[PDB]
């Protein structure tokens, strides 16, 4: 059927008096402070917010009227938004939302999601199977939002997103959408040509932001079967005739562009910073929680800087295809200036936990694992320190010393099972057990 | 089809297995210390037994282009030798490489010193190692290898090279209570000095125990591992009960000459593997009358009838042969009538237990 | 008459998965969700995939309850490798999984006296086995261990219930967690800002989908509103008693008879 | 109704379930460190196993590809505080060279432990994915009883051959599921007069002296080897010395 973004229900939002509903896109527009992002999958919710960033960007360049806070948004967004209704369209005859030049390559609509498990190099997969079961139309938009974000290697012959291999996202989060659209405002002169027109002329580089971060690196087409479905057993909400499949190929991203992304985070020699969540305990890693700490020291130097209000982090880990695990946090701040040795020893707190852990219980070996056993107490010390996590950040009341003493319990009750005799030297070495805790290191 | 070892041997004061330290090795059971020979150490004592020289085929070695140089009086091929095996998945001299000492002298001579290509030649040799595993010492302990799949070339394919063990050898735990003991030690100086004084002090570190020994053996693993030739098979448990029962863990057996002899050796015939290490949760204590191989045959007896009369299958009857020297020590003091064939000679015990396999005697298997 | 249904939570593990999780990496909630204390109900009255679907979510979730943390348990990782194929191949799949180990939970579900009186009688009788919403979890303590009772608010329920101590000398919480499904109070008024958002309203069941709600948190305080208990046991084996005595009188005459 | 199964263990110094990092697997539990044995290492030692193999049966036992199956199994927590142990190995090079040691001159990890294991069956769902068949139900958790009894988790085994039988077993056919892990929230300390075994059964018995102060059992040992209470009092209905015949007794019970 016909299908437009302006009047069908596809956003997932809470209202905030607590009636959760799924609404249009001008329902969401110019209501803008009853309601909140609440989408299921983290990665989801920040690509939503992304695509409303990018639509007020437009809005903006086309009328010239900012966001004032604590107030919704200025209504002149409407119209504009509204005269285009071909535009921001799945069918009819003309320009389609995100899509593009004909195609022949068929792929099934589940490596479009990306939670949900595609067609590995198996069979089976987590209870999924493709051409069977598909998504709604509100999962089938809220997985091409996913595209110009968290598009990953496709075995090093598949070129990736335009941001590289997805990075670390950060961004600023309030109670409100309008709190959301305005601490994350801040535009650039040059705009740039977003995908949302028809096909963006490339000219020259340094695009700027909206074309930057509304870069397709996929098609859509999807051929549509004679009726559909009849009960969804996909998504989750029983729904009338759903999609099948797709059509996807690639767009080779070409050299150069210096460009940076507004929420991205950059290492020093310009890379991006990746999520270090793997299940994979290896002989240089030391799996323990979501890794917050990590993209700190580039965030708080260059993009973004110290700033009241709140940091809203998502991390996609991966690794080429091996898409690892999905994590959000949110981190208070005021802003009450930047240590920067400390902040940067905070940034990798990954080589201290695997320090620690590959020190053995007597030995000088390096290659060893060490102490099995602080591997599963780690965690839940990790998860206790990350609640305060503002205030390890900004350094008011809470350090490297502070929060690491907080291992202490845990290291006496292992000290207790790996050495379990009532002996003088076995309570020595407990002793010395009981004093190890991960020393700072300067990179 | 399983064959069940379960002997109990007092040591004198030894070191037979030592940590990194150079302590006796303990283990805690039952909540509490009990000294523990390893597994490995048994398996090696065993492989290197007296009664397993005409056994013997296995060699664990990283140095095998040392053995395939060796077969060659004026061919030196070294260089080329190590290439090839470079090439074929080691990566240095290597890593650890078990297989038939035969199989390698003869098979790499005539594969790898031959004038002909290069990686086809690499994949010949991995076959010759991959296929090398009719050996019955590889048979019992087993072996799998997996080769650097970074510096093994894209052309050189490996076939199955996992051998499942048909031996499994529990740690040989103490029936009391671990006694770690301190023994000071000098080295006088051979020449004499103004001040008298020792080359070196030391402490060694040495433990006197009652061990239970475990050992399993799967009859149809063991045939199929060494295929059909059932009279090695027969060979190879007959060698096995032969060393177990008299080889002793090679440790500082050179200042500790503790090569005691087993005082009970239960040989049970039965589809599941039983432990009875459980007999000995409650720590063997010493009292005025019998003695610690006494008191352990003791519990070991009233652990086995608690068994029999427990865990029982009418449809598969539990047998045993019940070891003692000339009948120094029975099994069934009070009660426990269970041994039906309490055997007083080893070469008795072997052809009984062979008897029972089948159709063997000891003479006849010899010749495998 | 009693309007508060109280379910009690303890096991050796519990594990009660967030929103973030069913990829490989498959962590847990630091308090029972929603949806898990609704599965478990469920299983006790014990309906289908489908029939929880067919209009019995509803009736269970307009409960605003609260969850009542007596003891914070630690997050265990458990190194889990499905077998994938053991149509098959050699692959293994890789997982780690969150469990919370040695915490114990009161869950108060607060609705109208019928729907309590055979929640209650749906706990006593689980037609399905029941565990700490991961099957591999089943509960230490009965989950009907408490008596249902009336109460006005959640917080008056979760205060009532007392905090059992499982040995004589143990240290207790001094400060109690409690985390409640946001009451609105009344008509309009819009979310405080410590309300926190949690997908943990079970709308459908197979496959699942989850709905926001708005989460709040109070402290309770023991000693004078939360009460511990006796201990109702012993902890200790100590098997029995030799050394009798030479001077009771009850000796003596034995000895004599025995004469 | 729910048969209740509660065995305990007491295995060998070995390495049954590894981690990651080759460690034995760890619990949390009583304020102190456990040795444990993840649920699904237990399920896959009793499935696929000639001893347990000797509509369909063990599928309803446990489930493949809205099965629910009947029986599934707690982690082995430790009655006592985890002991784990580090063992250290060479590999002889087994031929002469100038040097010594040839192998991964490594660290393996291992723990003795004795395991409080549960089980739990539904008998109505169980006839029910069985079509009705209740007498192959009763013969499939019969061979459960056969199995569990004398199978071990299949893990590092050949270098550590630890084949024990469990020296206890409590059946149940109460009304709702309850671990008795709540009875050893004690780790076991171990005195000179008593074994751990007879220390922990008794903290079993103890615990299940209580609860019907504030349903039946049938209590399995030996040959009466560990008998559940040490006096007269009526805490286990009928001491059963030998396995067959507790088996016998189930079923009858059942049907
Ligand atoms: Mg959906």
């Amino acid at each position: 059927v016909m299908y437009n973004l302006l009047c069908d229900n596809w956003v997932n939002v809470v209202y905030l008096s607590g009636k959760p509903d799924r609404i249009s896109l001008v329902q969401t527009l110019k209501d803008a402070h009853c309601l909140q992002l609440a989408y299921s999958n983290p990665m989801d919710r920040f690509t939503v917010f992304r695509f409303l960033l990018a639509l007020g960007y437009w809005c903006f360049a086309n009328t010239n009227v900012e966001p004032e806070p604590d107030k919704p948004l200025p209504v002149s967004w409407i119209p504009w938004l509204e005269e285009n209704k071909e535009y921001f369209e799945l069918f009819g005859d003309g320009k389609r939302f995100f899509q593009a030049d004909p195609s022949s390559r068929i792929r099934a609509i589940t490596d479009l999601i990306h939670e949900i498990p595609t067609a590995h190099n198996l069979c089976h997969f987590k209870h999924v199977t493709d051409y069977i079961d598909g998504l709604c139309e509100a999962c089938c938009i809220k997985g091409l939002l996913r595209l110009p974000v968290f598009t990953t290697v496709g075995g090093r012959g598949i070129g990736a997103g335009i941001n590289n291999t997805p990075p670390f996202y950060l961004l600023w989060h309030a109670n409100d959408l309008a709190g959301m659209l305005a601490q994350n405002w801040q535009p650039w002169d040059n705009m740039g040509i977003p995908a949302w027109l028809g096909s963006f002329q490339k000219e020259s580089r340094e695009v700027g932001l909206l074309a930057g971060m509304t870069w397709l690196p996929r098609k859509v087409y999807l051929h549509d079967p004679v009726p559909g479905q009849a009960a969804c057993c996909s998504c989750g909400l029983p729904s009338e005739a759903l999609v099948y499949s797709c059509s996807i190929e690639v767009e080779p991203v070409p050299k150069g562009l210096e460009w940076k992304d507004p929420h991205g985070v950059y290492t020093d020699q310009g890379k991006s910073l990746q999520s270090k969540i793997k299940l994979m305990s290896n002989d240089r890693y030391t799996f323990a929680d979501r890794d917050w700490y990590s993209p700190l020291f580039s965030y708080l130097h260059a993009e973004g800087n110290s700033r009241q209000g709140k940091l809203w982090l998502v991390g996609f880990a991966s690794d080429k295809a091996k898409s690892i695990d999905i994590w959000d946090k949110i981190i208070e701040l005021e802003g009450t200036d930047t240590n920067d040795e400390l902040l940067a020893q905070l940034a990798n707190r990954a080589t201290a936990l695997n320090a620690m852990r590959k020190k053995p219980l007597r030995g000088d070996f390096k290659k060893s694992v060490g102490t099995p056993q602080i591997a599963d107490i780690i965690p839940h010390a990790e998860n206790r320190i990350a609640i305060n996590a503002g205030k390890m950040t900004e350094n008011r009341g809470y350090s490297w010393q502070d929060a690491d003493t907080e291992y202490g319990e845990l290291l006496t009750k292992v000290a207790y099972s790996l050495e379990p005799a009532q002996t003088v030297d076995a309570r020595l070495k407990r002793g010395n057990f009981i004093s190890r805790k991960p020393w700072p290191i300067i990179p | 089809m399983l064959i069940e070892i379960h002997m109990i041997q007092n040591h004198s004061p030894a070191n037979l297995n030592r940590d990194d330290l150079g302590a006796p090795k303990t283990c805690y059971f039952g909540g509490v210390l009990r000294s523990r020979i390893s597994s490995q150490c048994i398996k090696r004592s065993i492989r290197t037994s007296n009664d397993f020289k005409a056994l013997l085929g296995g060699v664990r070695t990283r140095r095998l282009a040392d053995l395939i140089q060796q077969e060659a009086g004026e061919t030196e091929c070294w260089k080329k030798a190590q290439e090839i095996l470079n090439k074929c998945g080691f990566k240095n001299t290597k890593m650890l490489v078990f297989m038939s000492k035969d199989k390698i002298k003869d098979l790499a001579r005539i594969v790898l010193d031959n004038s002909l290509g290069l990686t086809e030649a690499a994949q010949q040799v991995a076959n010759v190692i991959a296929q090398a595993t009719l050996a019955p010492d590889i048979a019992l302990c087993g072996r799998m290898l997996e080769p650097n799949d970074k510096d093994k070339d894209k052309k050189v394919k490996w076939s199955n090279t996992t051998v499942e063990a048909a031996l499994q050898v529990a740690h040989a735990i103490s029936t009391h209570i671990a006694r770690p003991e301190i023994d000071y030690f000098v080295a006088a100086d051979d020449v004499p000095g103004e001040d008298a004084g020792a080359g070196h002090i030391g402490e060694s570190m040495f433990a006197s125990a009652c061990f239970y020994k475990y050992f399993s053996i799967d009859w149809e693993q063991l045939v199929k591992n060494l295929k059909g030739d059932t009279n090695l098979a027969a060979h190879t448990v007959g060698a096995f009960l032969l060393a177990a029962a008299k080889t002793n863990p090679s440790g500082k057996q050179n200042s500790f000459a503790a090569h005691n002899y087993p005082d009970g050796i239960l040989v049970e015939f039965k589809n599941s593997p039983i432990s009875y290490a459980n007999a000995f949760v409650r720590p063997v204590s010493v009292v005025k009358e019998s003695d610690l191989v006494e008191q352990s045959i003791g519990q070991l007896s009233n652990y086995v009838n608690d068994i029999r009369l427990g865990y029982y299958d009418e449809q598969s009857p539990v047998i045993g042969f019940w070891f003692s020297p000339n009948n120094r020590y029975p099994l069934g003091y009070k009660h426990s009538k269970l041994a039906s064939r309490n055997i007083g000679n080893l070469n008795e015990l072997v052809g009984a237990v062979l008897d029972y396999i089948g159709g063997f005697k000891w003479e006849e298997v010899q010749k495998s | 008459p009693p309007n508060t249904l109280f379910l009690r939570l303890e096991g050796a593990l519990q594990s009660w998965g967030s929103n973030e999780a069913k990829f490989a990496l498959r962590r847990t909630a630091d308090a029972p969700t929603k949806s898990g204390v609704l599965g478990l109900l469920c299983a006790a009255m014990g309906i289908g995939r489908a029939e929880a679907a067919d209009s019995w979510l509803p009736k269970l979730a307009n409960l605003r309850m609260g969850v009542r943390i007596d003891r914070p348990g630690i997050r265990w990782w458990d190194f889990h490798t499905v077998g994938a194929g053991q149509k098959t191949r050699a692959e293994t799949l890789l997982s780690r999984r969150e469990y919370l180990a040695d915490a114990s939970f009161l869950v108060a579900l607060q609705g109208e006296p019928e729907l309590v009186a055979k929640l209650s009688a749906a706990l006593a009788k689980p037609v399905w086995a029941i565990y700490l919403g991961r099957k591999s979890c089943p509960p230490s303590r009965p989950v009907c261990e408490h008596p249902p009772g009336f109460y006005n608010t959640l917080e008056e329920a979760l205060s009532a219930v007392p905090l059992q101590k499982r040995w004589h000398n143990e240290p207790l919480p001094q400060i109690l967690p409690c985390v409640m499904d946001w009451i609105p109070g009344y008509d309009g008024e819009h979310a405080p800002d410590d309300a926190e958002i949690h997908y943990d309203l079970p709308v459908s069941f197979q496959p699942p989908r989850h709905l926001p709600r708005f989460v709040i948190r109070r402290e309770l305080v023991v000693g004078e509103d939360v009460q511990v208990s006796r201990e109702t046991g012993t902890s200790v084996w100590r098997p029995k008693g030799t050394r009798a005595d030479y001077n009771n009188s009850e000796y003596k005459k034995v000895r004599a008879e025995r004469l």
